[PDB]
């Protein structure tokens, strides 16, 4: 395309806001640049931050997988909002409540595991006993030292 | 057979004799006989044929012997001609020492598998021999870096020898 | 040795021959699926001979045939460990794969790429057998990532579907996070033991094995889909049903548990690892079983059952019972693959309907599928003397008689009760009541491919557990003394789950509307973990990638501080030098200044 | 699945309407306009389309559904979506 | 009925948004001309998409603007100010200084232990 | 919003019925509660005050959101359903047949003879379709995405090729 | 609310074309025009070519290459139980000592 149709600097005047909106196939009322904070957006339109998953499935999109129409301005973050990536659709449960219940469940389970490690379950049984000085030789003990004798008795 | 039994030892094999305490036939026994007839026999004949061809063309190859040259200890500094030979020798001995540690590691791994659940006690000799050889290899070659050389190996040895002298001086 | 070693390699070589034929244009693609299925059946037969030799005398061996690479003092050879775990898993995996492949001939008949599908299934199997017989860690890694990639390719089978590609990439993402731990374990073993071989690792027996074992646990957390890295397994339901059956019984999901079993000589001495795995298993088994209580997709219910069963296996690892955990892998393969093939039979007959709310009244319409579903459900819930009972029951009574975390034990017991609840959900809503499916009835389970494949796994779900348990050598001390209430715990809580489940199910038929509770939504929406994590983490990472890494740094500040600043100064200096009036008077006046400062300031004349 | 036919689709569309108690089965034809002839309202029309979705097992989007006002239109819409040409 | 609390990643449903209802002739006018722009762009696309003799790619200026806006157009519109300099300093120098002290501190500890003989390296001969 | 008040109420009715059906499951229980729900809609059928009607619609939406099923039933081939876009990988555009090798085309001589007639019919109609669209479109482009029929004998409806020749719903 | 007459007419005309298009997708009787080109025996050549020939190759490979090198195939040594007779030497392994033969 020609240079007059490419993105430009932040629009300073209403005449430049009308040229930018026309360039991007938008209504001047709907056209809103990003704030002119020196971050490099220029006059590229600021579009609502919504996933493509949020668009009407039943409409005849020119790009059905992307749910875009040929010629419509694409969101700055279009590639992050494809249907394979970030979803922003409404949830049945409020976001803040969702976080509270997930975190609360996890924190409680972690707390209860610490308690269960403090008060372990076990059977009313004495230690298992092994012969030959507690299998000293079998477990790799040095054969050149006489081990501290371990004696197990009957009962 | 093919390899030296001394370099790669293997304890004597003790297979128990069959002592069937069941009237049933052993499926493995008849499978073994079928394997000998249908696999081992035809394979053996094909090999015996190939060995008849190799005996008609018998020729030899040799193991290269490397005469010893002076070490880097005997080289005057910046004397490249003597440094080169000592350096090449040191690199040959470095590769051989790597293979020595591999032989000792292969003994250790063979013992662990062979001894089964009794390996912790029946492989104590191989563990000890592996520990000693790895200690020696570490002293010679560890921490030299990618640009290792006989010169760097000597400096590492001298540093180690100096510390040993000082520790004795404490005694 | 000659027959044992020879036969245990033909099994692996036999499975690659269809791959070689396909890749080397020497096949009759008439019935390639039948060719692949036939080869698997023959591999199973040849794999039984080595297993029988192990059963007879415990004969095991290691084959290090091919020396691949020597890195200084680390020799790497292609090796195969033909031991207890290899000789019992392989025939089970082949037997289950034999049924899945025969089943898939009927189920994927209409697929234009069925030949490629059977090739991918065979590669999936070959990479799992590489994993299970690997003797060193590098060979294990080859199979570890091989099954991970085949999983990606099969889950995303229907690649025109955006959801299948998201689910496939999700599986890679979660398994790659787990693979960080695998790489960590390899690096620690190389550095501290100078080996990737399993024999040297066990001989040296490191005492401070916290770091290597934490890495191994992290790898198992991803592959076996334990809590934290769990959401990918239910999403893997995007794949064709034969993928789900094979990916859940053999191959992928069991590799994580198998890796910890292979390293039981280390874990059996490290208490701190046992506690971590126990708690990781207990939260997983409880959390996922809770999720299955309210799912309506039949594949997702069965998928969450696998997650809950894998969590149970991790608990078994956590109580120092690696051999019971292995037994559960083997028995689980039978009835879980059967359950997935039963759901596939229902889904196929109802025109790809997967919601249980649109099934019903299939008990009499699909008699053989019904029988297999009930047998598979009873085996899953530990019905006495079915295949499931011979692992699950011993695990529960070994867990309440151990020195163990009390919360983990209690959570594990509740999950056993939940197992009977979601199992009852499938039978009540799919088989019982009145039909809720569309009016054009097309039910038909009369294909011999469908019947025979399920029939073999049905015989397995009845007797396989009994056969295996009575043929495996003992390697522990089974703890057979305990109070009556610890002996029958699993049986009782299961029965209570069935009774409670039945009352809950029957109350759906009353004419009363009840607003959803908070706990109902928490279960239905999987604890909101996928809803939050799969939006928040991708958003933060993807926004940083563009805003900061790419825009702020690469396209601005790295340009600004070097090329843009340097070149701007040169331009300014050029205009100062060249912007002159061309006036003789000014140039010669500058000559006088130069001569003066040359003497007054710099003493160039001295 | 067993392939659909235009006569096959038409029969089932009429079959469902004959089981709707607000339509006289004797005054009903493929050309009967739901409002003008059969005297139904829009809330009724939503239920009719809902019943054809259940019948044939696929959803008709609301924008499409609101325009189907006679049984022939439903027959034509379904045959079009299922590639039925006879 | 607790009200819907919209988030960034959990948007507000239209059926609960007040702007959807209570429509004015001014809103219905905006929708009409929005639909006009879409209809005009659709006709321009269709006239090419349906052309029998066309073989190639229908060049889309909106796509070209997007890829250009997210590459070549960023520096011309960059301004060094308090926001960009603080962000550039934080995300550019910040992490590098952080990881330096992490690794330098860790490696200094390890070297100290190796000098004294307190670091276990019994079988460590691969590096 | 471009939906009339009628279209919003009718849409809310269908959506609430479907979610009600997901809660009820059993057909008899659904029929009982679908009639109670219909009675509620019929109770305000004749509300004339648009302001009161709109407020009723607002509350009904708020009630629907509170009581919706967290996991509603979706038809398998509907958006979000388990079979949605399952067959997109098998849909191949017709223009791919122009690249077939002649030895491939010789396998279907009858099919490609008909295909040529369709391509001939596309060329010979294109000019009239463009002209018809030009002469029926007000200055400043169309205001809607609707398209006209053909107005004459032999004229084809403008912009038909990709509707008529689109891939079959079950291509393979 | 239904279709407008223009809408209906356009749908009518597309429908004729679409159905004609779908009809033309049907294959003629001769198409495709291809160019020029019991269990026991079937199962026997599979066992021969996929089990016997491979095991022949593998046994040859293991017996004359892999096993001629040290430590390539390492077997766990057989378990020896009291009362066994060693085949290599004929040594008789002593029985275990007498139990208290207590039973219950
Ligand atoms: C000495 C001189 C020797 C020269 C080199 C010899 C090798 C080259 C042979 C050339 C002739 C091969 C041939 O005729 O191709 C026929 C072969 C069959 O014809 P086709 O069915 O029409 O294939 C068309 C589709 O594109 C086929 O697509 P597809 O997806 O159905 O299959 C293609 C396959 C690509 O090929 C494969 O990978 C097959 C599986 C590996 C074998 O793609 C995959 O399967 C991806 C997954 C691969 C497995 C990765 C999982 C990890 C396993 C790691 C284990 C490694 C252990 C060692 O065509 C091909 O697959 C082309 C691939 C050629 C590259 C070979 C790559 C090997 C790896
Ligand atoms: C917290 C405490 C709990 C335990 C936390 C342990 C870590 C677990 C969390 C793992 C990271 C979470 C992000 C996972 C993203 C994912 O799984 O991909 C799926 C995502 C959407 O998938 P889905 O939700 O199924 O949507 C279906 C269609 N609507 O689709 C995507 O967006 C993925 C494709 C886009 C690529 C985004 C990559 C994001 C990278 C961040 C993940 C971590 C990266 C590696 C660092 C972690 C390891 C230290
Ligand atoms: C951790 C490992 C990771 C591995 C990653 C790479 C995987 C690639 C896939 C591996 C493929 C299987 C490899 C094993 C098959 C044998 C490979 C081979 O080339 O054998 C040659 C063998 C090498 O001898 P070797 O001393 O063991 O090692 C030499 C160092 N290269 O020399 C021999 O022993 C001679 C063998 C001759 C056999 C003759 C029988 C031929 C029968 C006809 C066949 C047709
Ligand atoms: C058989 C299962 C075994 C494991 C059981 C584990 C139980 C775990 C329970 C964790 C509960 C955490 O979730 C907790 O719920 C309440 C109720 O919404 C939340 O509280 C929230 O709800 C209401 C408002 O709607 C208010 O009380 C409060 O303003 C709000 O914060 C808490 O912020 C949250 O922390
Ligand atoms: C290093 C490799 C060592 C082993 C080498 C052995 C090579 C012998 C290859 C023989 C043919 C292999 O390739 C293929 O085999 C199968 C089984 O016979 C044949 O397949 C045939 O039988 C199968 C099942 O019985 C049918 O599904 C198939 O319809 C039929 O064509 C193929 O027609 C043949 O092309
Ligand atoms: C290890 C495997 C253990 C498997 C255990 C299997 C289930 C064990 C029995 C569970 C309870 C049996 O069910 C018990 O008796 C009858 C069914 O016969 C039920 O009776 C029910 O019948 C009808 C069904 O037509 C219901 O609509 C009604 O609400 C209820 O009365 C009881 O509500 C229940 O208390
Ligand atoms: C970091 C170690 C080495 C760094 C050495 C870097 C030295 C500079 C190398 C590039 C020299 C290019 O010199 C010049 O740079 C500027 C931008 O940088 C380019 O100019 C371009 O960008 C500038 C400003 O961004 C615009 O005003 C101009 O419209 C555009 O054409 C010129 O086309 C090029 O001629
Ligand atoms: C570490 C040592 C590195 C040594 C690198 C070698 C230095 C080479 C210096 C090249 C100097 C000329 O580079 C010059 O840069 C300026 C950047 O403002 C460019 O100028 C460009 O940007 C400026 C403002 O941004 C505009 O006014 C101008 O219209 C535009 O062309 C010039 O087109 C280019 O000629």
């Amino acid at each position: 395309i020609t240079k007059d149709m490419l993105p430009g600097p932040y629009p300073k005047t209403p005449e430049e806001r009308a040229a930018a909106a026309k360039k991007y196939n938008m209504r001047v009322e709907d056209y809103e640049p990003y704030p002119d904070d020196g971050t490099g957006y220029g006059d590229y339109p600021k579009l609502p931050d919504r996933s493509q998953q949020e668009r009407d499935p039943w409409y005849d999109w020119d790009h059905p997988d992307l749910r875009l129409n040929w010629g419509e301005p694409m969101h700055w973050d279009l590639d992050m909002y494809i249907r394979n990536r970030v979803d922003t659709s409404p949830t049945p449960v409020n976001w803040n409540l969702m976080c509270k219940h997930l975190f609360g469940f996890v924190a409680f389970m972690l707390f209860m595991f610490w308690v269960g490690e403090t008060y372990p379950a076990y059977q009313p049984v004495g230690p298992k006993q092994y012969p030959y000085n507690n299998l000293y030789l079998e477990r790799g003990g040095d054969p050149n030292k006489e081990p501290e004798p371990v004696v197990h008795y009957e009962i | 057979d093919s390899w030296d039994k001394d370099v790669y030892p293997e304890p004597p094999r003790r297979t128990p004799a069959p002592s069937p305490q069941t009237s049933l036939p052993n499926p493995i026994t008849y499978l073994t006989k079928a394997f000998d007839l249908l696999v081992d026999r035809p394979v053996t004949l094909v090999r015996e044929f190939i060995e008849r061809q190799h005996a008609k063309n018998k020729y030899y190859y040799y193991h290269r012997e490397f005469r010893r040259v002076p070490d880097i200890t005997e080289c005057q500094e910046k004397d490249v001609l003597c440094m080169f030979e000592a350096e090449m020798q040191w690199r040959r001995d470095y590769k051989v020492d790597q293979e020595i540690v591999n032989i000792i590691q292969e003994r250790l791994k063979a013992c662990q598998q062979r001894e089964g659940e009794s390996h912790r006690q029946n492989c104590a000799k191989e563990l000890e021999q592996f520990t000693q050889v790895v200690k020696a290899y570490q002293d010679r070659y560890h921490d030299l870096g990618a640009h290792y050389s006989a010169r760097k190996c000597l400096a590492k040895q001298k540093q180690r020898m100096l510390a040993e002298r000082k520790a004795a001086k404490e005694a | 040795m000659n027959m044992f070693s020879s036969l245990s390699l033909v099994t692996l070589l036999l499975l690659t021959m269809p791959i070689m034929m396909m890749s080397f244009n020497t096949y009759k693609p008439s019935n390639y699926p039948l060719y692949v299925k036939t080869a698997i059946s023959y591999a199973f037969i040849t794999s039984m001979i080595p297993t029988m030799m192990f059963i007879h005398s415990g004969q095991e061996l290691i084959i290090s045939n091919w020396h691949w690479l020597t890195i200084q003092t680390l020799k790497l050879s292609l090796s195969f460990k033909m031991d207890y775990f290899s000789m019992m898993f392989i025939p089970v995996a082949l037997f289950v794969t034999w049924s899945i492949m025969e089943f898939s001939m009927w189920y994927m008949y209409s697929d234009p790429n069925i030949n490629k599908f059977f090739k991918y299934l065979l590669l999936f199997l070959i990479t799992m057998l590489i994993l299970v017989t690997a003797n060193n860690l590098f060979q294990l890694f080859i199979g570890w990532e091989g099954v991970g990639i085949m999983s990606f390719l099969l889950i995303g089978w229907w690649y025109g579907r955006a959801d299948a590609n998201t689910a496939a990439l999700q599986a890679i993402l979660y398994n790659r996070i787990g693979d960080i731990g695998f790489i960590l374990a390899m690096a620690w073993f190389l550095t501290n033991l100078n080996t990737w071989d399993l024999q040297q690792i066990f001989m040296l027996n490191p005492s401070d094995s916290n770091m290597p074992l934490i890495g191994l646990a992290l790898a198992a957390t991803g592959k076996s889909a334990q809590f934290g890295l769990h959401p990918w397994l239910p999403s893997a339901m995007e794949g064709p049903t034969p993928v789900s059956a094979l990916l859940h019984s053999s191959t992928m999901v069991v590799a994580g548990i198998f890796l910890l079993i292979r390293f039981y000589p280390l874990t059996e001495n490290n208490k701190y690892i046992q506690s971590i795995t126990l708690c990781l298993g207990a939260i997983t088994t409880l959390f996922t079983a809770m999720c299955a209580l309210t799912q309506n997709d039949i594949k997702k219910i069965i998928a969450f059952s696998t997650s809950s069963q894998l969590g149970l296996m991790m608990v078994t690892i956590g109580i120092n019972q690696p051999y019971l955990a292995f037994l559960h892998i083997c028995t689980h393969a039978f009835f879980k693959a059967m359950l997935f093939m039963c759901s596939g039979s229902i889904i196929h007959s109802l025109n790809d309907e997967q919601d249980i709310r649109k099934m019903g009244g299939l008990f009499k319409a699909m008699p053989f599928t019904t029988t297999a579903l009930i047998v598979g459900s009873l085996a899953l819930t530990g019905m006495p003397f079915l295949t499931g009972f011979y692992s699950k029951d011993l695990i529960i009574e070994a867990a309440n008689t151990s020195y163990t975390n009390a919360w983990a034990l209690l959570m594990t017991l509740i999950a056993t009760s939940f197992t009977a609840i979601y199992s009852t959900r499938i039978i009540f809503f799919a088989l019982l009541g009145q039909p809720r499916f569309p009016t054009l009835v097309n039910i038909n389970e009369n294909n011999p491919l469908l019947i025979n494949s399920i029939k073999r796994l049905l015989i397995g779900s009845l007797f396989a557990g009994y056969i295996i348990s009575n043929n495996i050598p003992p390697t522990t001390i089974p703890q057979m003394t305990m109070p009556y209430y610890l002996k029958t715990t699993a049986l009782i809580v299961t029965i209570l789950g069935f009774i409670l489940a039945l009352e809950i199910s029957n109350m759906t038929k009353n004419l009363k509307y009840h607003y959803p509770s908070n706990a109902f939504k928490f279960s239905t929406l999987l604890g909101y973990f996928p809803t939050i994590m799969h939006r928040l983490a991708p958003y933060m990472n993807l926004s940083m990638s563009q805003k900061s890494a790419s825009s702020l740094l690469d396209l601005i500040w790295l340009e600004a501080i070097l090329p843009k600043t340097i070149s701007l100064a040169q331009m300014k200096a050029s205009t100062l030098v060249t912007n002159q009036k061309g006036l003789i008077k000014l140039y010669f006046l500058s000559f006088l200044i130069t001569i003066l400062i040359s003497m007054i300031l710099f003493n160039f004349h001295e | 699945a067993p392939p659909l036919t235009l006569e096959g689709i038409k029969d089932r569309v009429l079959y469902v309407l004959k089981l709707y108690d607000k339509i006289d089965p004797e005054k009903l034809s493929v050309n009967s306009h739901f409002m003008k002839d059969l005297g139904l309202d829009s809330l009724d029309q939503v239920e009719i389309i809902m019943a054809m979705e259940d019948e044939f097992g696929f959803e008709i989007p609301d924008i499409d559904a609101e325009k189907l006002m006679c049984p022939q239109e439903i027959v034509d819409y379904i045959a079009d979506k299922k590639d039925v040409y006879e | 009925f607790p009200k819907y609390e919209a988030s960034r990643l959990s948007s507000l449903p239209t059926t609960l948004d007040p702007a959807e209802y209570d429509i004015s002739s001014e809103t219905r006018k905006a929708q009409a001309e929005r639909l006009a722009i879409r209809s005009r762009l659709k006709r321009e696309y269709q006239l090419q998409y349906y052309d029998p003799s066309r073989r190639g790619v229908i060049e889309d200026p909106a796509l070209v603007r997007w890829t250009y806006a997210r590459s070549a157009n960023i520096y011309p519109n960059f301004r060094p100010n308090t926001k960009t300099s603080l962000l550039g300093a934080l995300f550019g120098i910040g992490p590098l200084v952080f990881w330096y002290y992490v690794f330098k501190t860790d490696r200094d500890r390890k070297e100290k232990l190796i000098q004294e003989g307190k670091l276990d390296r019994t079988f460590n001969i691969s590096y | 919003a471009y939906l009339t008040h009628q279209q919003k109420v009718l849409r809310l009715y269908k959506r609430a019925l479907r979610h009600l059906e997901s809660w009820c499951i059993h057909r008899d229980k659904y029929r009982y509660f679908a009639c109670l729900l219909r009675a509620r809609f019929d109770e305000h059928k004749n509300e004339k005050d648009m302001v009161k009607a709109t407020q009723l619609l607002r509350e009904a939406e708020e009630e629907f959101w509170h009581g919706q099923h967290p996991q509603p039933y979706i038809f398998p081939e509907s958006p979000g359903g388990t079979s949605y876009e399952r067959y997109e990988c098998y849909k191949v555009p017709e223009w791919c047949l122009d690249d077939w090798h002649p030895s491939e085309k010789a396998m279907y001589p009858d099919y490609f003879a008909k295909r040529e007639q369709w391509k001939k019919l596309r060329r010979e109609s294109w000019e009239r379709e463009v002209k018809q669209l030009q002469e029926e479109t007000p200055v400043g482009g169309p205001r809607t995405e609707a398209l006209p029929p053909a107005r004459k004998q032999g004229d084809l409806p403008p912009l038909w090729w990709h509707i008529v020749t689109r891939p079959r719903e079950r291509p393979m | 609310s239904g279709y407008t007459p223009e809408e209906k007419l356009r749908l009518q005309q597309l429908r004729e074309l679409r159905r004609r298009w779908l009809k033309d997708q049907e294959l003629s009787p001769r198409e495709p025009v291809l160019p020029p080109q019991y269990k026991t025996y079937r199962h026997s050549i599979f066992a021969f070519t996929h089990v016997l020939i491979p095991v022949w190759i593998i046994h040859y490979y293991l017996k004359y290459h892999v096993t001629t090198k040290p430590y390539t195939i390492v077997e766990k040594k057989p378990r020896i139980f009291p009362g066994d007779t060693i085949l290599e030497t004929g040594e008789v392994i002593p029985p275990m000592k007498e139990f208290p033969d207590q039973h219950h």
